[PDB]
């Protein structure tokens, strides 16, 4: 089923959700703390993580959508408002 | 081992494009993905809870048109199957 | 007339479909014609239609549905790639007679995808060509499928699978093989069915 | 669609061919009808695509690098090297070769003449064009004109359709190297379409199919009808054909 | 006789940057097949001759562009139209002494250091004092040490430093600076890495209350 | 919106001006609009023929026109509820075109998906250059695709050389394969004797498909580990 | 010919900018070479070779695609008499109708061109630029594609008083002559507007309206007929028809003008 | 897995709805509210959905 609108204010998204990224040294350290919990602490079987984790958070420890923008361009094109 | 979810299975006999290998691919499908959407008269199963028993919820509740995606009448007609159903000690 | 002319057109030519242009299940066919311009016309966004199409599009090619909607848009997708399937069908060599001597909706034959006939030799530099060598990349760990030139076809091995495939696993698809592709039919769905091996 | 272009001088075309080289009846097969045989296959190879809006010379330009395009390519290469060949062949548009001409024949054939040239030609295509071919005298990007032989509707000016040598028949190791050398330069290229520069263009051109001196001269006697061209060459188009 | 609007655009927006821009497609238009291998006027300059209060700055970078791709086709290839459209829109060597010496200053917070770069085996003083005795602390050394070092020419050249005023961080920065501007003389194509080091940049830092 | 009648009497309006004396000068437009007037109607205007079939719109059968049983046996002695209604609205409704060819349009391309895939393009040339004697299929200035064998059809019907529109399209059909078996063995034998000759082609369809795999394929993998990576963490 | 080239020495090769020239010399004379090509579009050739009025034919129009109206859901109804059917979800334009109106607006533009009346050419969509440019160039006009500014016909003092203007002759010929500042402020206003996609230019129209301007504009299925002076029922969304109707328009205007001069020359 | 269903049978909403009386013409303007707002939000995805086309096509 179709459901068109009425003839509204505006077309926009109240809070738009965005490609929040994972960082990349977060996703390391809880690997690391996972082979440490358990393979034990200072283990070697991943100290590659270690040096993996040591290289990537060195100089950082941490290492918008656009829809409202194209909605308001495009609503009056697209909305099938009848002709005046 | 990669999950299964981050792969794509491309069946046989089809033919595919380079798109096809590719992380859009698998988001389109993710997107993009009976017997009473037919002529039967969903009232001559009232008496086959088996069969009536897949358009409610696993507490019993009717789905509602926007799931089931039946016609109007078919909507009404198996609602009411249902519910005589409940009534004659089935279901 | 007007009338006659119109049903001549070159937009009355491409039959009515509404098909789905985002179509997610099998595709055994072409389900939409190719529409093509000419570089000339593409940079003044002139494609025969009704309307101009967006700049954005850069391609040459794509696929429509209606010339215009009541979303004051012509519904089209900028791709034309069934076009190079067929064309690497052409370049692989083998064949797929119902084009030999109310109305039936079959395909017919092949559809149109080859009219190669059966018996002929590819002569060469080397030699006569005595089978067809295609590279290819194995899909998955199942015959195995492999995608070879747009189609998915069936590998079978000469004697069992090398240790590359089980050493990468599911990223097998990232190395490329040799084929030899053994012969293709076309089934009732319209699907062609290549069985190859591996080499 | 594409036309045969109208010629000077039709008229005396039709009533006694090109003097010294062909007769009416062999003009008209060479040109007349050749000429329409190939714009008509031309026609029927690119009409409703892209290709039928581009001259032959930028067709074959554009099919050269694509293998399953080769017969269009094939038809946009003989239509333009048959009108290449024609033109400087026919009566007028004493023509005599310009000093530039024979400064570069001197500077690129070890200081030999341009009947030394000439012979050398007749040589040339006597050998290495069995059947079916062209003969170019060309220049490449280095000043330097040589001659070059291409087989069936080779293109004198994209080298890797050439097709120079006949891989049908036994060829030296010097040929399979250049083969290699010419592969690996092909490889060489970043484009996506596989092409490659090549600035050779034809200065001479001579038409060695059989539609040109069959039926004046006979199943042999090719030779002769080389002889014949090259002695009677319209050196007002090609003078114009070197850059100045 | 009849009165009318000069320009063709004279209904646009901006009518006087439509002409400009038209006449500078025109000519990016009947030379489209030259190859390609510039001081233009700025945005005021043009806003004189365009638009005025009318002209943006999209409309500008417009006109930088066209003029860019005119002005790049290539230099053996213009011609005299080109050259007489765009001209609408445009807008000492050092050397050592008599005494083969490069003579540069350098200034650093108050400090300031006139340094005689000859070349040399690596000798130095500092109005007219050995280096250890007039610079205590080593990395003060170090950094009239740095600009000979990252050239690797320490060893072939002699340094004839003054300096005045400031202390001795100060003084023997401005050496530092002073030296790296004197060695460029020496070696011109050297200049960049030098400017890369950081010791051709004079440090702009001084006390602010 | 309202039809509109200032745009359609500037000329009005603009005489009343200068036989006031409100403007001394005429526009040199005014001459021009009195010899050449607008056109002021705006009417809707009725229509009573299809022009694309030639049916008749407008007609009413009247019951002495139908003195037979109908197809279940009862005569119409009367007429029924949609005869009695007006039907005014037809008159006005712009038709809807029709084409007997479009019904054998979309038969061909049902019969033949891959001829689909055969690139078409609508920018038209000229259509009023168009000189084609449809007794054979090939036309110089046309590609060979289904409208081809579709007004070789239609030629065969009109002519009479097949009184039923199947035998004609079948007719067509293989006409069809027969010019494409040829153009298809052209191809293959030029490529062949091409490479019998020495012509070194760089990337071929099979090698340009190849490398846009590996080209979407890098990208797949590069994502693929950074997702399983994020996932175990 | 080419100033500022210097060439290279025989012993040495070409160099690029001599392989250029080469090749044009190359392009001009050979690779033209082998077959004349007939009857094929070339976009460029609606604006630089328009045919006249009197030649167009409903084929023509139609190969241009003038005859492609909106879609059926959403025509405006007022527009009925100019429609000739529906086909595949549009309405088609009655071409019989286009080709006799299209006839009278060029037969109007003509005549206030012949009359040395100013012509403007108004069309805001992406890609009218060349056209309007080149329809004002050969009819000695006036056009604009960016924007068009609201009052610029019933506000000319504040929008277009600041820009020059300036006496001609006859023969259109510069006069040079120096304008009072009272001259200078006067309004300038059109004697005909042209607009492409009067959709999407309603305050041009209705300004004209206002400021009493006759108008022509293409009238599409979504389209009010009634709010211009001269209507021309056809394809504004498609650069080809608009630019064939342009290209007819301009070479009417051209027709009208060098009949001016003529007479002005006797 | 249990939370789930309990929502997907509106268990909760039921159980709070169920604590105090409401009178059946509030319930039916209640009722009628919340469809029209869920039609509406199918609307305007749908709205938001051709946004998205448009903008990748490039309209
Ligand atoms: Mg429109």
């Amino acid at each position: 089923p179709v459901y068109r609108l009425p003839p509204l204010p505006r077309l926009k998204v109240k809070k738009p959700i965005i490609r929040q990224e994972a960082n990349k040294c977060l996703v390391l350290m809880s690997n690391l703390l996972q082979c440490w919990s358990s393979y034990g602490h200072m283990s070697p079987k991943c100290a590659g993580l270690v040096t993996e984790l040591k290289s990537c958070t060195s100089e950082s420890a941490l290492g918008k959508s656009n829809i409202n923008y194209h909605a308001a361009r495009l609503y009056d094109r697209i909305n099938g408002k009848p002709h005046d | 081992k990669i999950d299964q979810s981050l792969s794509k299975k491309l069946p046989k006999g089809t033919i595919y494009d380079p798109f096809d290998f590719s992380m859009g691919r698998i988001h389109l499908d993710r997107k993009y993905q009976d017997i009473m959407k037919s002529g039967a008269n969903p009232l001559e199963f009232y008496a086959r809870p088996r069969i009536l028993s897949r358009y409610v919820t696993s507490t019993g509740r009717i789905q509602h048109r926007d799931i089931t995606g039946l016609s109007a009448k078919n909507q009404r007609r198996l609602s009411k199957a249902i519910r005589r159903c409940q009534a004659i000690g089935l279901m | 007339t007007l009338a006659e002319l119109l049903g001549r057109s070159r937009i009355a030519q491409v039959a009515n479909n509404h098909k789905p242009l985002t179509y997610t299940g099998k595709k055994f066919h072409p389900t939409h014609q190719i529409i093509e311009t000419k570089p000339s016309t593409l940079y003044r966004q002139e494609w025969g239609l009704k309307s101009a199409i967006p700049s954005k599009i850069k391609s040459r090619y794509l696929v429509y549905n209606d010339l215009d909607t009541l979303e004051r848009i012509t519904t089209f997708e900028p791709r034309g790639g069934t076009q190079w399937n067929r064309l690497r069908f052409q370049e692989m060599g083998v064949p797929i007679n119902p084009f030999f001597k109310k109305f039936n909706t079959e395909i017919i034959g092949t559809g149109g995808l080859s009219y190669s006939l059966p018996g002929k030799l590819k002569n060469s530099p080397n030699g006569v060509i005595q089978r067809t060598v295609v590279p290819g990349r194995i899909l998955n760990v199942v015959k195995w499928l492999a995608a070879i030139g747009g189609f998915v076809a069936d590998v079978v091995f000469f004697q069992s699978p090398p240790s590359s495939f089980n050493s990468m696993g599911d990223f097998i698809r990232m190395k490329t093989f040799l084929f030899e592709i053994l012969e293709a039919s076309m089934e009732k769905n319209g699907s062609v069915s290549m069985h190859a091996r591996l080499l | 669609i594409h036309v045969v272009p109208k010629l000077p001088n039709s008229k005396a075309l039709l009533q006694n061919g090109v003097p010294n080289i062909l007769s009416s009846s062999g003009f008209k097969t060479v040109w007349f009808d050749y000429q329409r045989y190939l714009c008509d296959k031309l026609t029927l190879a690119t009409a409703g695509q892209s290709l039928e809006s581009y001259y032959p010379f930028h067709i074959l330009l554009k099919t050269a690098g694509n293998p399953l395009q080769s017969n269009i390519f094939n038809l946009a290469s003989s239509i333009h090297n048959n009108h290449l060949f024609v033109e400087n062949i026919l009566p007028s548009a004493k023509t005599e070769p310009s000093r530039l001409f024979l400064s570069k024949i001197k500077d690129s054939f070890n200081g030999s003449d341009w009947e030394v040239v000439k012979e050398e030609m007749i040589y040339r295509a006597e050998n290495e064009v069995l059947g079916q071919g062209w003969l170019f005298l060309v220049e490449n990007n280095e000043k330097k004109l040589f001659i070059l032989t291409s087989n069936n509707n080779g293109t004198p000016y994209y080298f890797p359709r050439n097709q120079s040598f006949d891989l049908n028949s036994a060829i030296s190791i010097d040929e399979f190297a250049t083969l290699k050398q010419m592969k690996e330069l092909i490889g060489k290229s970043t484009k996506l379409n596989g092409k490659v520069q090549d600035w050779t263009m034809p200065i001479i051109c001579v038409n060695l199919w059989d539609h040109a001196y069959l039926h004046d001269y006979g199943v042999g006697n090719r030779s002769k009808y080389v002889k014949n061209v090259l002695d009677n060459l319209n050196w007002s188009v090609v003078n114009n054909r070197i850059f100045s | 006789r009849r009165i009318v609007p000069k320009l063709a655009t004279f209904y646009s927006a901006n009518p006087n940057h439509e002409d400009r821009i038209n006449r500078l497609e025109r000519l990016l238009r009947k030379y489209i097949k030259l190859p390609s291998q510039a001081p233009w006027i700025s945005f005021d300059e043009y806003a004189l001759i365009g638009g005025g209060t009318k002209l943006k700055p999209t409309q500008y970078t417009q006109l930088l562009y066209m003029l860019n791709k005119l002005h790049n086709i290539d230099p053996q290839l213009t011609n005299d139209e080109i050259t007489s459209e765009l001209s609408q829109y445009y807008k000492k060597i050092k050397t050592l002494d008599e005494f083969g010496r490069s003579i540069a200053v350098g200034k650093r917070k108050s400090s300031t250091a006139k340094v005689f770069v000859v070349r040399g085996t690596g000798e130095i003083l500092v109005n007219g004092r050995q280096l250890n005795d007039y610079f205590l602390k080593m990395k003060d050394r170090e950094s009239i040490m740095y600009p000979l070092q990252v050239i690797e020419s320490v060893g072939k050249y002699n340094i004839f430093a003054t300096t005045s005023g400031g202390g001795p961080t100060g003084q023997a920065e401005s050496i530092m600076h002073a030296i790296a501007k004197a060695l460029v003389v020496f070696n011109p194509l050297l200049k960049s890495r030098l400017h890369k080091a950081g010791v051709l940049t004079r440090d702009y830092r001084h006390v602010e209350r | 919106m309202k039809i509109q009648t200032n745009a359609v009497n500037v000329l009005q309006r603009t005489s009343a001006y200068l036989k006031s004396g409100l403007l001394k000068e005429t526009p040199a437009w005014y001459n021009v609009v009195a010899s050449i007037p607008p056109s002021t109607k705006f009417t809707r205007e009725p229509r009573f023929k299809n022009p694309s079939n030639g049916h008749i719109i407008g007609k009413l059968v009247d019951v002495t026109e139908q003195p037979h049983a109908n197809n279940k046996g009862l005569y119409k002695t009367r007429p029924n509820s949609s005869d009695k209604r007006v039907g005014v609205k037809r008159l006005y409704r712009p038709p809807k075109l029709t084409y007997v060819e479009d019904r054998l349009r979309s038969l061909f391309y049902k019969q033949h998906p891959w001829e689909l895939s055969r690139p078409k393009i609508l920018v038209e040339n000229e259509i009023g250059d168009e000189n084609y004697d449809w007794s054979h299929m090939l036309q110089i200035g046309r590609p060979l695709d289904g409208e081809s064998v579709i007004q070789r059809t239609m030629y065969l019907i009109k002519t009479k050389q097949y009184g039923d529109m199947v035998e004609a399209y079948d007719h067509a059909r293989y006409e069809f394969y027969a010019l494409r078996m040829q153009e298809e063995t052209e191809q293959q034998v030029a490529l062949e004797e091409a490479e019998m000759f020495g012509s070194l082609f760089g990337v071929s369809a099979i090698e340009h498909g190849i490398q846009k795999e590996q080209e979407v394929l890098d990208v797949w993998e590069k994502k693929v580990v950074e997702e399983t990576e994020l996932m175990a963490a | 010919p080419y100033p500022n080239l210097i060439p290279s020495a025989n012993d040495k090769p070409y160099s690029s900018q001599e392989l250029f020239l080469r090749q044009l010399n190359h392009s001009m004379r050979t690779a033209k070479l082998g077959a004349t090509i007939s009857k094929v579009y070339y976009p460029h050739k609606d604006i630089f070779y328009p045919p006249l009025p009197e030649n167009i034919t409903v084929e023509s129009l139609m190969s241009a695609g003038v005859h492609l109206g909106q879609s059926t859901s959403l025509w405006r109804s007022s527009t009925q008499s100019y429609i000739y059917g529906e086909y595949k979800g549009i309405h088609i334009i009655d071409l019989n109708q286009t080709l006799s109106y299209l006839k009278r607006a060029a037969k109007v533009v003509e005549g206030v061109s012949e009359s040395g009346g100013i012509i403007l050419f108004l069309g805001t969509r992406q890609g009218q630029k060349r056209g309007l440019e080149e329809a004002a160039k050969k009819t000695h006009g006036y056009y604009v594609s960016t924007r068009w500014i609201p009052g610029t016909l019933t506000n000319s003092t504040e929008i277009s008083g600041i820009w020059e203007k300036q006496e001609i002759d006859s023969n259109d010929n510069p006069t040079e002559r120096a304008l009072s500042p009272n001259e200078t402020s006067k309004q300038v206003k059109p004697d005909l507007l042209v607009v492409l996609n009067p959709t999407e230019n309603r305050n041009a129209l209705l300004e004209a309206i206002k400021s009493r301007v006759p108008t022509i504009a293409i009238i599409d299925t979504d389209s009010e007929p009634s709010l211009v002076t001269y209507p021309i029922p056809g394809n504004d969304d498609s650069l080809r028809s608009v630019n064939f109707l342009l290209g007819v328009l301009a070479r009417a205007g051209q027709r009208g003008l060098q009949n001016r001069l003529a007479r002005n020359n006797e | 897995r249990l939370n789930r269903i309990m929502f997907e049978n509106n268990i909760p909403g039921d159980k709070r709805s169920q604590r105090f009386y409401m009178k059946p013409g509030k319930v039916a303007e209640l009722k009628r509210s919340q469809r029209h707002r869920k039609e509406f939000m199918m609307g305007f995805k749908r709205l938001i959905e051709i946004v998205k086309d448009a903008k990748r096509k490039g309209y």
